């Protein structure tokens, strides 16, 4: 997975 | 004090005692509460930071199940297998039913009461999200019509983030991280992914350059997946 | 495969998905599954760290709402007191359930087939342990029971640890290192509190010296109390 | 509050 905000 | 007043007060209590079932709940009574007017910046940032760790959950739960039935069937282990599968559907339940509120109430009351390119950007990211996280244990034809969802929402998200916010606005920055996650995992293309990643991060330089602990915590995100994806 | 085969693995899942309420309703099938024989060390120790983290979550959210809500009074603000009291209380009857059912879990199939020093200190103890969580947030006449209970499961906890099992037992050093505190947090004896922990210790370190990644841990937290309370 | 186990 990556990097969500 | 307002009854208002108090469910977001409510909801501030929900978030400290780490109760985002009952913060999502709260927030939901305040949203469905006004019609006229729109959350407050408090209000609608507490909306998602609630859904998000509700749906956050899941995802984690989800990811371990997932990754352990993998192990297991590729070890011929099947007994345990169906009962990986088993309690993985029971996940997604959750995660559909989850996913469903949020999308309903986003539709219902929260996009129709926008009345700015901030809040605009940032219910039509949400959107987006949520269609997301169905995409990404959605298989047949279910995730494809999560992924089309997902890229509608995107889509009409960065038309007015390109045009009405600043590059280095947080939402539209966030907007872009999330965006370019969405080519990279669920579209698997790490062109268009890198692309967008990219652009979005020059731009923010570039206007930082010329002419927010916010921003600048999206930006090393956006770093960090392009560092990441160049592997 | 077995039925009880299953739902163990099952609760292994849930731990590691992290969803205690279905890890402990797994194992909760587990216990009343078999009635002659008890559950085994791996099978009662799941069902306790199940119980465990259920009721640790709602005792840390009891802690924060507790400690918002001091501050509050002692602000003067009252109609903030009322809602954290409000969202308190709902922590609370949470909190009741949770040490109900494992307390009747306890006495109705746990405590009941316990064949050995090993188990019937471990289900005593957690006997004392969940009266003592109820004891922390009650006040009356309640308080002075859940007291009450707390003190007679520990103490006959303590006669068959004492006897029954070796000085550096990780159940029997856990059992003290629990009770030291209930004479320190609910009875207010910090010396009736620091003896027993000094005491459990010293005998821990003595038969180590002369005749447990377990017992270690526990005997580094007896310590830690006993520097702690030397405040 | 106190270490428990
Ligand atoms: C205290 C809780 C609440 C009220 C939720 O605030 C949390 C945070 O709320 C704001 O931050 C938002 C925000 C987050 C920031 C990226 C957090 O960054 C830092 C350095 O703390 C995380 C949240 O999920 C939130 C609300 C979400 C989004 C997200 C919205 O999707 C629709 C994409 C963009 C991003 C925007 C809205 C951020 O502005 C603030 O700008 C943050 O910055 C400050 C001053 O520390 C604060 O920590
Ligand atoms: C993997 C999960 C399960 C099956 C729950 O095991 C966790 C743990 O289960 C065992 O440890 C128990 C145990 C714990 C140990 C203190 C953990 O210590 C270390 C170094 O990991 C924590 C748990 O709550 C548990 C089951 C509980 C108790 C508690 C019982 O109250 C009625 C008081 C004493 C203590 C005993 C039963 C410990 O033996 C083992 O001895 C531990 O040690 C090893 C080899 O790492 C293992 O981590």
């Amino acid at each position: 997975q990556s990097y969500t905000v | 004090p307002t009854a208002r007043e108090e469910n977001v007060y409510m909801a501030k209590l929900a978030e400290q005692a780490e109760r985002y079932e009952e913060m999502v709940e709260f927030m939901e009574k305040v949203s469905n509460s006004l019609g006229s007017e729109e959350l407050t910046v408090e209000e609608r940032n507490l909306l998602s930071v609630a859904y998000k760790n509700v749906i956050g959950a899941r995802r984690a739960s989800w990811r371990i199940i997932s990754s352990i039935e993998q192990k297991e069937e590729s070890r011929g282990n099947e007994e345990h297998v169906n009962s990986i599968r088993e309690y993985r559907s029971k996940i997604e339940n959750e995660l559909s039913k989850i996913c469903d509120g949020i999308l309903k109430l986003l539709d219902a009351k929260l996009i129709p009461s926008a009345a700015s390119g901030d809040s605009k950007v940032f219910y039509l990211k949400m959107k987006g999200d949520y269609h997301r996280y169905l995409a990404e244990f959605k298989t047949g034809a279910e995730r494809k019509e999560a992924a089309e969802s997902t890229l509608t929402a995107y889509k009409a998200a960065q038309d007015i983030a390109t045009t009405e916010l600043a590059p280095t606005h947080p939402i539209r920055l966030g907007l872009a991280l999330n965006f370019s996650v969405f080519y990279y995992e669920i579209l698997n293309s790490p062109d268009r992914a890198c692309n967008l990643a990219k652009q979005a991060f020059d731009e923010a330089i570039a206007e930082l350059d010329t002419l927010y602990k916010d921003s600048t915590l999206i930006m090393q995100l956006l770093r960090d997946n392009l560092t990441l994806w160049t592997s």
